[PDB]
């Protein structure tokens, strides 16, 4: 039936946490494999995380209750249409609402080879999954603490 | 205002939250309900013709959770005239349309004008379009890239 | 800045490195954004309803069963961020909010709208012997996200 | 001593970064028709010049005369329900009453 | 057809 | 102690030394139009760097 | 990455009280009399299995001196298998010397 | 025996 072709999973209101790729490229040697080139989108990756965007969760109160002061309270019946076809009334409210909310990310990603000299002016790129710019990021601050290691 | 003939009809800045034109309908091209259906979305600002709203000076911007899209200038500002397609549509009177059997269908396409403590809702022609233009419509709903 | 951008810090050498990097970022990502595509979906409606040609009484209750089309739409979202259900009705809507455009026009009727996002567990209030729901009513409780339809759709 | 170079900095040593994605664009497509997010494979290879399959084939190669080790830090997301049959939180027996006379 | 059952607020 | 003869590599051939040969071409496509403005095929100027990645 | 948070159902039983009847149905809670048979009462404090994502740093590990291209990563379930409700799984490593030949 | 009994919904 589908329980083959598909499966069932819960509500995300993320729906998809996704990843993005930070990089700032006229700092970082550049980690392995990626070409160095100035195309914005390709960009040697610095550092990975995930998005700053979770789901929080709470108690949407006596659930369907919560719904009759919301049928009530709207005036209007605008999803609801139909309040009385079975079928086609506004779907029951769940127990549990769901929250696409965003927290800020603090985070390590490392640490990593540097050329040895840096352009006063860096350019830092915060690149998401398909590759590109997200406008929905608010501040963004990196600072990176150098370190020694081998020798020539 | 008051002292300077100024009706409240006219206030023209409004914050709020609210997807007027949800309880839209294609036909009518009014709100069915003769009701922008009270129900919250995300802040949005409400203007009438001249008046606008400047954040240059401000944050509260990115409490209305909105914000320039190059956020590094100033031709932010917000007046009448940007927020494009975005005037609410101006809502429809449902006691017209009730009373309305007289033998007939026509019965409605009078759009509600003011409010019952006569305060106007400053229509305008063609009366399916209040001249109250807000932000999320125009964003959301109406403008392409324009 | 500008003038700053050509003179160089020198890390130095004969002896390379690298530096551990720390980072803060914040974001205000709406849920139902179109950039995530939790704005945009695909779906197909009905929209036309007749029969081929004469009107009624021997197919009165018939001929509005006989003739049935359906097309592809791409409808979209308000974005902004919603709780759980908010969101599904809110596609609960704008499925609507197509026909009321397309199928009131086109003989269409409200009982067979066809796609209908719901969370539900039709079937909860059944009874093995009548084969049917018992209380007579999809005991209105939610359970999780559904896609109810119709044939074609 | 002669050595032609220039930008393309020095293959680099003393450590980098792999990224272990999985959703990269050609990976899926070439790759994940054998199935999903539990197990899969993907180019470590970020070098958009190459197909994942040719990339297979050349190797990242960690040097020696000392090998090593690596540090993996990693993200994971799960949407598991409560009930799910996989955990079995859907299944348990239970004996009750079916006939009753004399 | 409206399609909105009026006088259906409690 | 941590001296080291570390070395993380792989295809992308060495930076390679001894001779090469160096394309010293002139209607590239992109060399034209960023700077074929200026004049013709008598002087003209030409990206040595076979680096399409690079404008 | 699938823990439990908790909530308070309102007022416990009066929560109960407006879903005996907002459910339209005593579907569960065929009969509202039997002391016995009565749909349970709802605990004073609800849980809810939710999943959170985690991030987790495994230790350092000794590494092949080469790699294919192209890594083949699977994240195993005790009884040893894949599971499917893994939504996205992202690995980085970042290697580093140790020891000598 | 439908197993519900009917009119019980307050």
């Amino acid at each position: 039936g589908i329980r083959s072709w598909t499966l069932l999973t819960t509500s995300d209101v993320t729906c998809g946490a996704e990843q993005v790729y930070w990089s700032l490229p006229d700092m970082m040697q550049d980690p392995v494999t990626f070409r160095s080139t100035r195309q914005v989108n390709n960009y040697p990756v610095v550092g990975a995380e995930l998005m700053p965007v979770f789901s929080k969760s709470f108690y949407n109160e006596q659930a369907v209750y919560s719904q009759q002061l919301r049928q009530a309270t709207s005036l209007t019946h605008v999803f609801n249409r139909f309040p009385e076809n079975q079928i086609l009334i506004r779907p029951p409210a769940p127990t549990i609402t769901t929250v696409s909310e965003n927290v800020p990310a603090l985070t390590d990603h490392g640490t990593l080879p540097l050329r040895s000299s840096i352009r006063g002016v860096q350019r830092v790129t915060v690149t998401d999954a398909r590759r590109r710019t997200c406008p929905y990021v608010y501040k963004a601050l990196g600072i990176v603490a150098p370190r020694v290691l081998s020798s020539r | 205002g008051r002292q300077n003939g100024v009706l409240e009809s006219d206030i023209g800045v409004k914050f709020d939250t609210r997807n007027f034109r949800l309880g839209w309908d294609p036909e009518t091209k009014l709100i069915m309900p003769g009701v922008y259906t009270y129900e919250a979305f995300h802040p949005d600002i409400v203007l009438l013709p001249g008046c606008g709203v400047d954040f240059t000076e401000s944050r509260l911007s990115n409490l209305l959770g909105i914000r320039k899209r190059h956020p590094f200038q100033e031709g932010f500002k917000i007046m009448y005239e940007d927020l494009e397609g975005g005037n609410i549509p101006a809502l429809l009177d449902v006691t017209a349309y009730e009373e309305s059997k007289k033998d007939k269908k026509e019965l409605k396409i009078q759009p509600l004008e003011k409010d019952s403590k006569s305060r106007s809702y400053n229509v305008l022609e063609d009366k399916i379009n209040t001249a109250y233009r807000s932000w999320y419509l125009s964003y959301n709903y109406g403008n392409p890239e324009k | 800045p500008t003038e700053a951008s050509t003179q160089t810090i020198n890390f130095d050498e004969r002896s390379r490195w690298g530096g551990q990097l720390k980072t803060i970022m914040h974001t205000n990502m709406p849920n139902v954004n179109e950039y995530m595509f939790s704005n945009k979906f695909k779906a197909r409606v009905m929209v036309s309803r007749k029969a081929p040609e004469g009107v009624t009484v021997n197919d009165t209750y018939d001929h509005k069963e006989d003739i049935l089309k359906y097309e592809w739409f791409e409808f979209i979202l308000p974005e902004g961020n919603f709780s759980a259900t908010m969101t599904i009705d809110l596609m609960n809507n704008a499925i609507i909010d197509n026909y009321l455009e397309i199928g009131r026009q086109n003989g269409v009727l409200e009982s067979d709208i066809g796609v209908k996002f719901d969370t539900r567990n039709f079937r909860l209030g059944w009874d093995p012997e009548t084969k049917l729901i018992m209380p007579g009513v999809y005991t209105y409780e939610a359970f999780h996200p559904d896609i109810v339809l119709l044939p074609g759709c | 001593r002669n050595s032609i170079r220039y930008s393309e900095l020095s293959p680099l040593y003393d450590t980098t970064k792999l990224y272990l994605v999985d959703n990269k664009s050609a990976d899926i497509a070439s790759l994940n028709y054998q199935n999903d997010h539990s197990n899969f494979l993907t180019t470590v290879v970020q070098n958009n010049d190459f197909t994942p399959t040719e990339a297979s084939t050349q190797t990242i190669n960690f040097d020696e005369r000392s090998r090593w080790g690596g540090q993996l830090k990693t993200i994971m997301h799960t949407n598991m329900p409560n009930v799910n049959e996989y955990m079995f939180s859907n299944k348990f027996k239970a004996r009750v009453m079916v006939s009753r006379k004399a | 057809n409206p399609v909105y059952p009026y006088d259906t607020e409690c | 102690p941590t001296e080291g003869r570390n070395s993380i590599r792989y295809s992308e051939l060495s930076p390679l030394y001894d001779t090469t040969k160096l394309y010293l071409v002139d209607n590239k496509s992109a060399d034209i139009a960023s700077l074929n403005y200026q004049n013709d095929h008598s002087n003209f100027l030409t990206t040595v760097v076979q680096n399409n990645d690079f404008t």
